[PDB]
Parts: structure tokens; sequence; C-alpha cells
RNA sequence: UGAAAUUUUAGUACCUGUGAAGAUGCAGGUUACCCGCGACAGGACGGAAAGACCCCAUGGAGCUUUACUGUAGUUUGAUAU
RNA sequence: GUAUGAGUAGCGAAAGACAGGUGAGAAUCCUGUCCACCGUAUGACUAAGGUUUCCUGGGGAAGGCUCGUCCGCCCAGGGUUAGUCGGGACCUAAGCCGAGGCCGAUAGGCGUAGGCGAUGGACAACAGGUUGAUAUUCCUGUACCAGUUGUUUUUGUUUGAGCAAUGGAGGGACGCAGUAGGCUAAGGAAUGCAUGCGAUUGGAAGUGCAUGUCCAAGCAAUGAGUCUUGAGUAGAGUUAAAUGCUUUACUCUUUAAGGACAAGUUGUGACGGGGAGCGAAAUAGUAGCGAAGUUCCUGACGUCACACUGCCAAGAAAAGCUUCUAGUGAGAAAACAACUGCCCGUACCGUAAACCGACACAGGUAGUCGAGGAGAGUAUCCUAAGGUGAGCGAGCGAACUCUCGUUAAGGAACUCGGCAAAAUGACCCCGUAACUUCGGGAGAAGGGGUGCUGACUUCGGUCAGCCGCAGUGAAUAGGCCCAAGCGACUGUUUAUCAAAAACACAGGUCUCUGCAAAAUCGUAAGAUGAAGUAUAGGGGCUGACGCCUGCCCGGUGCUGGAA
RNA sequence: CCCAUGUCCAGGUUGAAGGUGCGGUAAAACGCACUGGAGGACCGAACCCACGUACGUUGAAAAGUGCGGGGAUGAGGUGUG
């Protein structure tokens, strides 16, 4: 797939905002990047250096709408971990 | 010899076991091992074949040489093993050029002894010729059917078999059941008879024992339901009450000879017995 | 009182499986028949 | 907080008798003010199960054998290879 | 769909009480205090299974057997972070699939090479901290494994360092039982150490009370101890070769020497961390601070380690791994610097209200840890850590039913039957029959002792004294004997009305089977029997052991005979 | 029922064969001690089972519970595939 789309959305929480000021973001990537292409994508769209990256598949949620009941699309969530002597990611 | 438990259970009392004087090691080489798995009777189907099989101890092959092909060199018997997959017991034996093998132990084998195989062999226990090189009227064992295929007849604890004469391509042998019939001259053979005698009294004392053996129960066909057995069924105890006593599949089993009528080999056979 | 159904992801899969079902002809004469009457899950 | 089996409608006594021959309901007589609560289990041939015992059906099924007719296997011969 | 039964049965093992709070509303929600329950568990981990039930904030329609302000429910957000943990990119067992192939009305069955397949083998990281929810995953600290680039120092370049086979090898590599030893956890005691405190109910500033009383992986050194003879000469082998490995004969060595392992200990990791307790405001016991961490006793089947000893029933494979050359080779190795290392699981419940039982069900659910006194003990009673008060209650204290305690005198008169209950029960000592296969019977039977305080002991006792109705003062612990039938025995059986004299059994006997054995599955191929060979395998009957097993072959089977 | 591969059995008791020593003999047989630790061995938790009885019997439970009971190193229990 391209850098590009791999890289879906960051993730705003109180657990991701705690994150980020540990110098860490955290991104919704594509279900099917491995950390390796998430480091590449990050670096390519940021200008920043990955010091790390961790990564965890977020399982659909069952979910109903009155008499209707499904599940929300399954995740992965990238927890992107910069060196320090980087620029930090503008949000 | 053979050393009879005091009565100190029930289950010991009248037990019998061998005291393995003979054997001279627990090691097996483990160059001759192979793995076997217990069929518990059962074949490629998985449907019981075989009755009365299953469960017991582990095992592992001894690889052993029935065909005695060997006739470069001769082989010194360095150790007297039991082996858990055959009555009589087997030697380990050091080839001078380096090649370790396994043979049955004939009576009287001792630790040393440097057998031979081969036209040229003497003849003295533990030794392998062809049955045309054998002196009419020697005691041998290990009999191979076919050239080359390795010993079949006479490999159990004890047994032995008589040369009787040579006629034409083949020799006359008087086998452990006291059938006499021919066998293929180029056909080969050890000298003297299975060691181990004493297999033949051990009293194996409690159930747990023959389950150790791999025997499970023999149900009798007089207790079961007529549709399990010919003889099943009957208000208590019955007589066999039929023509003749049968197996479960209705085959009579007292006297009804069972070996086929146009048996090849009766033309090789000449007195039968059993 | 042990019940008759004892749960195993594992065991459910390689007896009742779609790729068992596949592996016989008549595994796959159910499937065809599963399909037929529309079931929303052919196999387990 | 809150069921169930059962339930033709019931204002649902006793004795003797009568009756499909063992009646709460029919006849004669006797007894009994109306509605309940706590207890018992004689009866409602009480509930539960279209009796398993017994008999019947030109019913079923399992089993047996010197029942009948077949047949897998086994065997013997002819013939082809 | 709605009645009747009926406002009836039931509301599913057990302890709650009060004060305060919240709220429209409180026995049922929150906080507090006391009380009570489990504690070889009702505690702590985990596999499977479930699949969001986990956390935060709201809600009281329905579900919760009452109520509910509350919940494993409903609504809205959020939560699972790995080179090292488990699995895959490693290996194989059973089993399964199966190129060609074999077999077969069709369909297909079987099966070789080759694969898949753990519950097994191999494999590099640990302590602490941190959140409302994750942590050997994040952070801190300090490591290790594989690899890349670079620098430097070494050394080889075709008489060639180094790498190195799918090949030759070694190794991996294994059973059960029994004690004995070492070491460490773990536990206990202490007028050891450190901190805090001095009671009010009569007494105690002391030998008073309460609390705590220690820390990795990795690296370095060392190591209780365990196992093992080691060389040389000549040969023969290891499809090719080998310096590797296997082995035959002959010399020296064999209380040794050499070699291979080894739990653990010491130091460093540690100026770190934890730690009794103290303790901040701005709003909690929270940042933060923080003492001591000794000796002695006991001591593990936890580990050395299946190490040793013994036994018969004779106890996986493969790869990783180490060598050998064959081959391949111009670059390799060491240090240092920097850097790289993928995918799946990670929440939560998990002797349960989250799993299997339709239920928030008195049932079932693998493995690990599982403390203290008395104690052999994980038994039993009461407790620690920790968890819990059971999802209807308040009264009354009738019959009747159930569960339980006691019972005058009698003591099986009950009853089909001593059914049930009662009684015996622990340890120590004395003593113990017929019979017997000489092992047993046997814990036979039947008796005595047991508490506490001194004295002495050879440390097990003894003597002396003291108290009670009673001393294994509670809980936990055989009732026994005589005789008969049946079965030898331990075992097995009708899940869910029969556990037995039934089955099995070791032993006995008969019979079939000469191996492509007989027997069985299959149309066949192909299998089991067997990688077995008549001392073996199949079938029938009998059923330990001891003494025995008589007569009949006319009939029916089987075996033989062949005119 | 079976295959492969794991795993579990608190704590006590008893004392087979073998061995050593001392007696005994001409040598022995044999006897007595010590050592040794066998067993479908003994007692008894967990675990497995399910003998008696009460209760339950629209049950807490479509087979259970309470109090007793048997086995508990084996022909054993049990997990995974
Ligand atoms: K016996
Ligand atoms: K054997
Ligand atoms: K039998
Ligand atoms: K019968
Ligand atoms: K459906
Ligand atoms: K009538
Ligand atoms: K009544
Ligand atoms: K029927
Ligand atoms: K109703
Ligand atoms: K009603
Ligand atoms: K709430
Ligand atoms: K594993
Ligand atoms: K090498
Ligand atoms: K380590
Ligand atoms: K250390
Ligand atoms: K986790
Ligand atoms: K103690
Ligand atoms: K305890
Ligand atoms: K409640
Ligand atoms: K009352
Ligand atoms: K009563
Ligand atoms: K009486
Ligand atoms: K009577
Ligand atoms: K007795
Ligand atoms: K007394
Ligand atoms: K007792
Ligand atoms: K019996
Ligand atoms: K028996
Ligand atoms: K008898
Ligand atoms: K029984
Ligand atoms: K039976
Ligand atoms: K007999
Ligand atoms: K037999
Ligand atoms: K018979
Ligand atoms: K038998
Ligand atoms: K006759
Ligand atoms: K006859
Ligand atoms: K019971
Ligand atoms: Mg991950
Ligand atoms: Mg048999
Ligand atoms: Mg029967
Ligand atoms: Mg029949
Ligand atoms: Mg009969
Ligand atoms: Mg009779
Ligand atoms: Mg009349
Ligand atoms: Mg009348
Ligand atoms: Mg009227
Ligand atoms: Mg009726
Ligand atoms: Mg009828
Ligand atoms: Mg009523
Ligand atoms: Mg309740
Ligand atoms: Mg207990
Ligand atoms: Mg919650
Ligand atoms: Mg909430
Ligand atoms: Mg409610
Ligand atoms: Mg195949
Ligand atoms: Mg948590
Ligand atoms: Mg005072
Ligand atoms: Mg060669
Ligand atoms: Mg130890
Ligand atoms: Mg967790
Ligand atoms: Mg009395
Ligand atoms: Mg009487
Ligand atoms: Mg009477
Ligand atoms: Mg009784
Ligand atoms: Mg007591
Ligand atoms: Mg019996
Ligand atoms: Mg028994
Ligand atoms: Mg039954
Ligand atoms: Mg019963
Ligand atoms: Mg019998
Ligand atoms: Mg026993
Ligand atoms: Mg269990
Ligand atoms: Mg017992």
């Amino acid at each position: 797939m391209e850098l590009l789309d791999v890289i879906k959305r960051p993730v705003i929480t109180e657990k991701s905002m705690l994150a980020m000021d540990e110098k860490k973001y955290t991104f919704e990537v594509d279900t099917r990047a491995n950390k390796t292409l998430v480091k590449q994508a990050v670096e390519s769209a940021f200008d920043v250096k990955v010091a790390n990256v961790n990564i965890l598949n977020v399982r659909p949620k069952f979910k109903r709408m009155g008499k209707y009941a499904g599940y929300t699309k399954k995740r992965r969530k990238a927890i992107v971990t910069l060196t320090e002597d980087s620029k930090e990611i503008q949000l | 010899a053979i050393k009879k438990y005091k009565p100190t259970t029930n289950g010991r009392r009248n037990m019998t076991s061998s005291d393995f004087a003979e054997i001279t090691t627990s090691t097996p080489e483990k160059s001759l091992l192979q793995p076997l798995k217990n069929n518990a009777g059962r074949n490629n189907n998985g449907r019981i074949t075989v009755r009365h099989q299953g469960g017991g101890h582990k095992r592992q092959y001894r690889v052993i040489d029935f065909k005695r092909n060997k006739d470069n060199v001769a082989a010194v018997v360095k150790t007297i093993e039991y082996d858990p997959n055959r009555s009589a017991n087997i030697a380990l034996v050091h080839y001078e050029d380096g090649v370790k093998a396994y043979i049955l132990a004939p009576k009287g084998l001792e630790v040393g002894m440097r057998l031979v195989s081969g036209p040229e062999a003497d003849i003295k226990v533990g030794n392998a010729l062809p049955l045309e090189n054998i002196p009419v009227g020697t005691v041998i064992h290990n009999i191979e059917m076919k050239p080359g295929k390795g010993g079949q007849l006479i490999r159990s604890a004890g047994t032995s078999a008589q040369v009787l004469g040579k006629e034409g391509k083949y020799v006359l042998i008087r086998l452990n059941s006291g059938e006499v019939r021919m066998i293929l001259a180029t056909c080969r053979a050890t000298i003297g008879s299975v060691g181990n005698e004493q297999h033949e009294l051990i009293n194996i004392g409690k159930a747990g024992r023959s389950r150790w053996m791999r025997k499970r129960p023999t149900v009798r066909g007089s207790v079961m339901n007529p549709n399990d057995h010919p003889h099943g069924g009957g208000e208590g105890k019955t007589p066999i009450g039929r023509k003749a006593p049968v197996s479960p599949w209705g085959q009579p089993a007292i006297g009804y000879k069972t070996r086929n009528k146009k048996a090849k080999s009766d033309k090789l056979i000449v007195r039968r017995r059993t | 009182m042990k019940r008759t159904y004892q749960p195993n992801k594992r065991k459910r899969q390689k007896v009742h499986g779609f790729r068992k079902r596949m592996s016989t002809k008549n595994g796959r004469r159910v499937l065809a028949s599963r399909r037929r009457k529309g079931r929303k899950v052919i196999s387990a």
C-alpha cells in the first residue's frame, strides 16, 4: 500500500495525550501495516525520527442502535516513540 | 534360573519369574534401536482385527539381524541383553570392521565368542551357514524360507530344529512343531538352539502382569448375548448347546483344520504335526 | 455431572470447519445444501 | 414478589335404597343459619401415564433352529488365460 | 388470549448490627465501627472456555426470584503496547493429507516420496516503578540473543586464513521404585537489631507491648559435590574423503591422573530499589521523607537429579547443537561506535454470578503456590496474608414434616432384617486363639497409661506432690467375636432402581496355525496378527492353590480313509 | 476401547528377595542378628468411586445433597491431540 494510506488518523484520548507528554503519538493505521512500515510512513510524513513503534490490534466492539446490532470496524493502533533530538509532531 | 516369590500377598502368591542371570547389561545399543507404537490389535481402518491386545508397557524395537549375510569378518559377542519384543534373549556383537549388530542368543552362547557366517564357517553354536553346508543331524534355528530374506523359523525362546537329510535342491528339516518339511538348500540357519529355554516355566501370577505384557482380558463367548457370540444367551450357565464349539464368527474351535487345502507348500511338507 | 458439550475452538473447527467440509464430497453436499437453503452461516 | 398440575357448568351434606349391579347431584327419609382461617386425608372409582398384566391385529421389532426360500463366504470340477 | 388453583407453593445451603451519608424514595447503595464466615480455601496465580462481561461517567424502562439511589444489566466514552513471555518465520510423536503409484460399477479406498500436526524437544531479561483501566510489553536501571554499516588492531590472500554440507559421525535421548546426602527457599525462637509507646480495670519502666527485621537477571570468582579410566601400537570400517566417528587384537595406566558437569555461595549490579512508620499543602494519607534488616533452631522428592541403589513390565522421534572432511574460498576475526530486529495473543472472569449445566442453578471444571499453634500430615479445631457476610425480610416461638441435642427404668422385647441411631475410635505399653498356602489370621481378642507442678535422670523414665466427675478434658480417628453358603485373591459391571454368587483374573486343558501362518477389517488394493515365528499367535471351555477328574465313540460334530 | 504425549497421588505403617556378620558342620543343610526396601501390601487426606440410609422427588439438581462407605503405586487417576 501507499505510505500516505498506511496512517489513517491520530488518536486523541486521555491515554494518548499522556503519551504525547512522553513524546509518543498514537495513530490508527491500516490493519495490514506492520510496525516497520508504520515507522517508514511516519518518518516520510512528519520529518521526525522514530525511536520505537508499539502496535496493537483493537478488536471490533459490539454495538446496537435500536433493533439492529452489529460490530464496529476492527482497528490497528500504533504508539510511535520519537527519539530525542527530533521534531515533535503537531496536531 | 526361575525364582519363586514368597506368598507375601495373594497377588504375589505362586508368582514366578526369571532371575535374568544370563542378562549381562541393561543398556541397549542406541544405534540399533527403533521406535515402536502399540497397535492394540487395530489395522489401518482403525477397527479391532485381533482381540485381547493393547495397553501395557512401552517398547523400543531392537534391529535383529536374521539375515546373517556378513560373511567377510567374524563377530565377537559383547553382551547378552533382554529384548521386550521377543521371548528369546538377544546378543550384541561387534564385527571386526566395526559394524554393530543384534542376533538371537543361542543356548550356551557366551560373551567373547567369535561367531562366523558363510559357507566356510565351522559348525559351532551361533555360526550361520547355508543349509547345504550343515551336516545331517545338526540342531539349528533362525531358519529362513527364502534365500536372503532372513531367518523366519525357529526364533522363539528354547526352540530348535534338526537337519534330517538332503534331497535335490532342498534339505529335510524337522521343525520345533514336529513337522517334517523341505527347505531350499540355499537358505541359511544358525547352529544351536535358541536360549532362554526357561521362558516357558514362568508363572505370571497376577492379572496386572498380563496387562503389562499387553494382553487385555479375554471374555468367554458363553457369557455374551446371542447377538455377540454364537455361544451367547441362555438362562444361567449353559453348555455349548451347538453341534460344536465355534469362534465369535462361527468357525469351529475344536479340531477343525484351517490350513488352505490347496496350499502351495504342501508339495514341500513331508510329515505334518499340529 | 459432566455435560455433553465441552467447548473447544480447535475441535469445533477441525470437525465442523469449512475446510473439513470441503475436504470430502459429502461435506461439499452439506455446504451446497446450506447455500441452497440460504443459511447466513454455512459452516462452523 | 409470585407459579403449577387440574378444571363440562356447579348454590358441590348423611343414611337406606335405586341405577351400567360401589351416587354430592336419582327416590324416601334425616340433618344443615351465611363467609372464612388453621389442621387430616375417607370420597370425588382423586391427579399424573390412550394399562406394561390378560386377550385381540391375518401389527412391529430383537433372538433361535434339523421351519421355508435365498445368500456372503468356504470348498470341488469344467472351461479361458 | 385469558382464567382456576391463588394472592397459594416457591423466593435456591451461612451473621449480621447500628451510626453517618446520598437520595423523591434506603433492611438491600456508599463510608465508618464492632461482630461473624473461609483460610490445601471461600486466598494468590494461571490453561481451556466465554468474548468486552475490564475502566470512567451517567440511568433505573426491562433483567436481578424482594428492594434498589445499586450491578457481571442499559446509555456514552475509554482500555489489551514484546527481538527475550506463549505461538508462527525451529523440530518431530500419534494421527491426518498425499505428486506419481496400487486397487475399485461410478463415487472413490489405500499409500510412497514430501508435508501438516503438541499435549513433547530447542530457544536471548531481570528487579523496581508507573495508570482508572496494560505491563518479563510502557518507564527507570542494568542485561542478553541475531544481524548490518563504520573505525581501529590484528592476518590471508589460490603451499590458500576462513566458511562448511542435504553427506560420515557424536549428541540430543528419556522407565519405575527406594532411601541417603548437599544446597536454597520456607517456617520458627530470641532479655539480637530498629522504630513507636507506658496502659488506666486491680498490677507492671521491665525478662513491658506493637510493628519491621531485604533485594534480582546479567557479569566476575568460587563452588557442596556428581559422573567418567586414560593413553599407545597394529589393523578393519565408515557408498566418495576425513585429523571426525565405529570397532578387532596387543602393550602401559586405572585408591589415581586427566576430562565433563554442578545446585548454590561471595562480590558487582546497589550512591539503586524496597521498607516500619512519619507525613505535606493548594485537597489525600496522596506528593515527599524514611530506621533496622543479626544470631540460633527446624529444613524440604524445591534443586543437584533419574545423581546413586535396586527392579522388570525394559522405558519417543526429529531438529537445534558439536565435529569430520567433501566442497567453497579472498577476505576473515577481536575491540569499539552507532544502528536494525516482523506477524498473532496480551483487557477481564477463571473450585465461578463471566466456563459446561436453559437460571446470577447446593453439580462438574486441568496445572501451580497454598502460612502459624497442637499435629506424622495438605487430617482436625482455631487463626495469618487475603477474601467474604451468600439478592427477600420483620414477627410469633402451635400441630405436622425435616435437621439436631438430652432422656427415668428396661436393653432388640422393634423389625422381614439391630434399618437407623448408639457404642469403638489418637498415641504409648502389656498381651493376643483356632486355623494356615507358614506370608498370615493380627490393630485378633482382652487389658493398662495419658492432665499439671517440682526433683532426678541413662533424656525414656523414675519418684514426690497438686487438681477435677472426667487429663488424645474440645475437633479429627476401627466396634468386636463365633459359625455357614458363594466367589480364591486386588480388580470389572447394568451413566440414571441390581456392585453380586455375575465378568475378569493368574493357573489348567483342548484345538488351529510352518509364515504371503491361522484369525480379523476390506469388493480389491492395503492392513492388523508382527517388524512376531510353534516356549509364538488365534479360538473354545474351565478358573488361585490342594486331592482328584470315573464309564460310553451307538447317535451328532470334527479328523482320517478311498475301494 | 485404544494411540501418542504430559501430569497427579499429604502423611504414616509393614518388612519379601538379596547382602553382611555370628553360630553350626568335615563341608554343609540350617539357625540367629544386622542391613535391604519388595508389594495389583496395610492405615489414611487430596483424587477416583458410588455400598447403606434419610431427605429430595412441579427437587438447589432431567440422578443430587447430609451422615456414614470403598480404592487410594496401580489392571491407577487425569489433561492435551
Ligand atoms: K496369585
Ligand atoms: K523378553
Ligand atoms: K476368559
Ligand atoms: K448364559
Ligand atoms: K440461523
Ligand atoms: K357406567
Ligand atoms: K381425602
Ligand atoms: K425393540
Ligand atoms: K395461569
Ligand atoms: K387465581
Ligand atoms: K451508577
Ligand atoms: K509447550
Ligand atoms: K567448522
Ligand atoms: K536468565
Ligand atoms: K548475583
Ligand atoms: K496483559
Ligand atoms: K509443629
Ligand atoms: K494447616
Ligand atoms: K439482599
Ligand atoms: K406463630
Ligand atoms: K412434630
Ligand atoms: K418392647
Ligand atoms: K422373621
Ligand atoms: K478375628
Ligand atoms: K485420673
Ligand atoms: K481407627
Ligand atoms: K464374582
Ligand atoms: K477368581
Ligand atoms: K472351588
Ligand atoms: K463391591
Ligand atoms: K458382569
Ligand atoms: K483346578
Ligand atoms: K486358552
Ligand atoms: K466345554
Ligand atoms: K485362561
Ligand atoms: K458316542
Ligand atoms: K462318532
Ligand atoms: K448418598
Ligand atoms: Mg504485540
Ligand atoms: Mg486372545
Ligand atoms: Mg449375560
Ligand atoms: Mg448367532
Ligand atoms: Mg447357548
Ligand atoms: Mg440351568
Ligand atoms: Mg341393583
Ligand atoms: Mg348405592
Ligand atoms: Mg337436583
Ligand atoms: Mg385416576
Ligand atoms: Mg389402551
Ligand atoms: Mg390452598
Ligand atoms: Mg438466597
Ligand atoms: Mg481441611
Ligand atoms: Mg464493572
Ligand atoms: Mg458504573
Ligand atoms: Mg425488582
Ligand atoms: Mg495416504
Ligand atoms: Mg487488571
Ligand atoms: Mg490501676
Ligand atoms: Mg570410500
Ligand atoms: Mg533435597
Ligand atoms: Mg491479565
Ligand atoms: Mg433411656
Ligand atoms: Mg423379635
Ligand atoms: Mg413382634
Ligand atoms: Mg447400621
Ligand atoms: Mg478429645
Ligand atoms: Mg470376588
Ligand atoms: Mg474388591
Ligand atoms: Mg444403576
Ligand atoms: Mg447401586
Ligand atoms: Mg465359570
Ligand atoms: Mg494397596
Ligand atoms: Mg476432577
Ligand atoms: Mg485406604
